[PDB]
């Protein structure tokens, strides 16, 4: 319910403890040392949900709706009015933001999909701490421009479930912060955002500390990095995975 | 419930890059298994099925120690030939391979292209160090410290630095044997001053392969020496000091890095 | 030579001193107690370009290259190469950053033609000061993308150029620095821009404090101001006028 | 140069955004000039030609003081029939309309929309403020004070606070005399305590129409009142005080302000 960012007086320290705080909530088991999220036969739907407040000034802040499992995020409120994903669930709708007017997005909450309403890459839109701030307050002051949601929507996500997930998106953010310049992703993040669910299931099925199946991430000079191993370096990018199976 | 019907098949890196090798490419049991150049393209004298029996099988034959005490080769030997449990295999996520019934651990002891390996006490030597499997190469990548900060390399030491992609000095190549290497003199390791609470990590000449310069990029987010238990720390969080410093885990910003591959 | 904004350590109070300060260079006469740029009949050509360093660190900054005239940005200087849009004339080439290697970015340098290069509207692309070092950041280190070469130039010159001219573009964004959230410009903004000859011209031949033509402008509620005097309150957000001709 | 072949036709705004106006579309000679509703669409009786010659002329004929005593009305008089320099006028970029010969200023006098017009001294009153031509409605804006701040409006007194377009206390009509009107409460003028070097900026009625309500968008960037030649100034640069005040002329940030429309 309160896990909430004051964007007002962000520092690299404050923003930090945020991240730990939810990646704490969605922590739901270590696998060989690396928190792994909940079995989603393990956790109920009255239960399935997180909200993550993002707050501008005081008046003004939206609230997000992140699924507890994944650790994508659902829906977000701003105000008396809140705004789901055309792919939420059932559950999503009745478990979360009740009490308010609910309305659905024209868009699914993948990003190629949000990306062909953004008429924008994930690549080109720029991230950093003042472009949450705007987000926070175009959202918050509800202007229906579908392509603006969609772009904003890219921008929080990132900088959050994004965040939470790989401690290479933390950093990159962390650094926007202290050098007060915004950055867009580079191949390196990229990758890690779309290769999350594979990796997570390598790290599982891990056997002599060795991955079945080579999981091959991009480096920011477009190469391949080939990973076939939990010893590797890059592995520790991973700061929480999607539950697959336990070992 | 992850089944385990796999068995991959991955080459081994381990001690400067190179491979795990089977001698010339010839099998007669007895071969000394040798440390040679990671070849180009993927041959089978360099290829290492890991069963699910934990043995460590190429071209169907097996990894083998001679015997169980330290300084014994590894060899080629037809597995049912081959006594039982000198020919099963550990390895950890850790990144040693250790013979269960020997307790002895499988290390690279000499510099050349053509050394032999053989089965060691577990000091968590560089030269004891591993990595499976496929690509070889060593893992490129940028060091970051704090907020805003970057391990930067000036000849013999390093500090840390305005995180800049550009630079060349804040580059890195982790080694499949732990070791990290500044992209410029890959001839260097950083290393600890000595095994301290208080070193003052240096960079020195890995021509020595020691426990102090096999470095863990552990999943807490430090940088951790297995053989020390401690891990690499920024000073007093004071980072003009132009010191970094082997030190216990608090967990504090300061102790935390990020591979900004 | 030298007329320079530091990025780093930027306080709402520094970039003021500085728009200021150029505002002064650029400033030819005073027409109705407004200042005017100078007559192009009046500067001789070795005369008619001005400096401006914009910088991230120190390091790493690039130069802009002024027409006196407007104000205009013709050029831009990163390190030992410079850049000039389509349709500078051959003036600017032979007389700025001179000792350089020069090379010809493929448009010209109204917004009509960086938006068809940047594939997006002026009104898309954010503003902000963490948006402006990420700039500098990447004119810098020299990377041939042509789209975003565009994009990021809108920024600058807006911020820049813009920010000379109208001082509703100097508080804009002033209240971004201190807010710490980027903006986009709303119609208030985009009429000034557009609106700047034909204002600078009425002021100028107005008689009985009337504007021969009424010059009309939107408000951020899309409604039409229509200025026909001199006397009227809009007026003020002009810092700068193009010269047009002398009473 | 500038040519002055122009020759504008414009209505004209002033006291309570009322039009200049010449009485029931009637022009025979002598006829009273009114401050009527600034009509609908652009009707004749309304508008006003500027011409070279310095008289202002509907349909025609001129506008005309009766006499040149403070106090005498101005009329529609055929200009040739009418004596020559008393239907000179000269307006200023200050907002006034002067009469050369006179010395006397065109001013409003009463409230009524029924009002007839006079030359008065010049006291530099909203009701001797004007504002030229066609699109007569006040000019809702917002005023932006320091960096991250606007003048926001809470019953009588104002102070500022931060800028957010959404509040309708921080919206302003600028009206044609030269009043500042909460878009709240249009029958509020900001105007001076008194006519102080202190005097803190309050809101009264402008049912007075006095020099202390009416204000220049000067474009050295100050709001100034040509009757205390002073501006409007954020007391000691603290803004917590919410308070803003008459002071003289420095430049300094505090006294500058932004037309956000
Ligand atoms: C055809 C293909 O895409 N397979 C790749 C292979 O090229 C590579 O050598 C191996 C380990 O690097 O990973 C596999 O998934
Ligand atoms: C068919 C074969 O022997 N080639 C192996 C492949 O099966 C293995 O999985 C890969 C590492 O993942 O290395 C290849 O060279
Ligand atoms: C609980 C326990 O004693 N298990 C140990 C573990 O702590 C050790 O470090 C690991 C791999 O390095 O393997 C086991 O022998
Ligand atoms: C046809 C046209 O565009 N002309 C406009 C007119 O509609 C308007 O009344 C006048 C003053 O408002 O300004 C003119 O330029
Ligand atoms: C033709 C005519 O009498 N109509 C006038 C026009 O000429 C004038 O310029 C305008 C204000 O700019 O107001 C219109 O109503
Ligand atoms: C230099 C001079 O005496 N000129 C004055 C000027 O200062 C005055 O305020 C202005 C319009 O308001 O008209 C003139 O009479």
């Amino acid at each position: 319910d309160p896990i909430k960012f004051t964007t007002g007086s962000a520092t690299p320290a404050s923003y930090n403890q945020f991240i730990d705080a939810l990646r704490e909530r969605l922590t739901g088991g270590l696998i060989y040392g690396i928190p792994v999220l909940r079995d989603p036969s393990t956790v109920e739907k009255p239960n399935q949900y997180v909200t993550v407040e993002l707050s501008y000034s005081d008046t003004v802040s939206i609230q997000l709706g992140i699924d507890l499992t994944n650790a994508y995020v659902v829906a977000y409120r701003a105000g008396s009015e809140s705004f789901f994903f055309r792919n939420a669930p059932a559950s999503a709708s009745t478990y979360l933001f009740t009490g308010t007017q609910q309305y659905s997005l024209p868009f699914d909450g993948n990003y190629d999909d949000l990306e062909k309403w953004a008429h924008q890459s994930r690549q080109r839109i720029s991230l950093g701490l003042e472009a949450l701030r705007q987000g926070i307050k175009f959202l918050r002051s509800g202007a229906s421009d579908d392509e603006e949601i969609a772009r904003t929507l890219i921008v929080i996500i990132q900088m959050v479930a994004e965040a939470a997930r790989f401690r290479y998106v933390s950093k990159l953010v962390v650094i926007s912060l202290s050098n007060r310049a915004a950055f867009q992703p580079d191949p390196s993040m990229l990758s890690l955002e779309n290769t999350w669910e594979p990796l997570s299931r390598a790290v599982q099925h891990t056997v002599q500390d060795t991955f079945p199946q080579n999981v091959t991430l991009i480096n920011v000079r477009q190469e391949r990095v080939v990973v076939s191993s939990l010893s590797h370096p890059s592995v520790s990018a991973l700061a929480l995975m999607l539950f697959v199976c336990n070992p | 419930i992850c089944s385990s019907h796999y068995e991959p098949t991955v080459r081994i890196g381990g001690r400067d890059g190179l491979c795990v090798d089977v001698s010339d490419n010839a099998y007669n049991n007895g071969n000394p298994i040798i440390l040679w150049k990671c070849k180009d393209q993927l041959e089978v004298n360099q290829l290492w099925t890991l069963k699910s029996d934990k043995t460590i099988r190429s071209k169907g034959k097996c990894l083998t120690t001679y015997g169980y005490a330290p300084g014994n080769y590894v060899m080629i030997y037809d597995c049912s030939s081959a006594v039982a449990e000198a020919t099963y295999w550990d390895i950890w996520d850790n990144g040693t391979i250790i013979n269960p019934k020997s307790g002895l651990v499988l290390s690279a002891e000499s510099s050349s292209m053509g050394g032999t390996l053989t089965v060691q006490k577990n000091d968590y030597r560089m030269r004891q160090g591993w990595r499976t499997g496929n690509d070889t190469s060593p893992f490129v990548t940028s060091i970051a410290g704090f907020f805003k900060l970057c391990m930067e390399a000036h000849g013999n030491s390093m500090w840390l630095d305005v995180c800049d992609i550009t630079k060349e000095e804040q580059q890195w190549a982790v080694y499949p044997d732990g070791s990290i290497r500044p992209v410029q003199n890959t001839n260097n390791c950083l290393t600890c001053e000595e095994h301290k609470q208080g070193a003052t990590i240096v960079m020195m000449g890995c021509s020595n392969a020691w426990a102090s310069q096999r470095w863990v990029f552990k999943s807490d987010g430090t940088i951790y020496n297995l053989y020390d238990d401690m891990v690499m720390d920024v000073k007093s969080s004071d980072p003009s000091l132009k010191q970094i410093i082997l030190w216990p885990y608090t967990g504090n910003a300061n102790q935390m890095w990020a591979t900004l591959f």
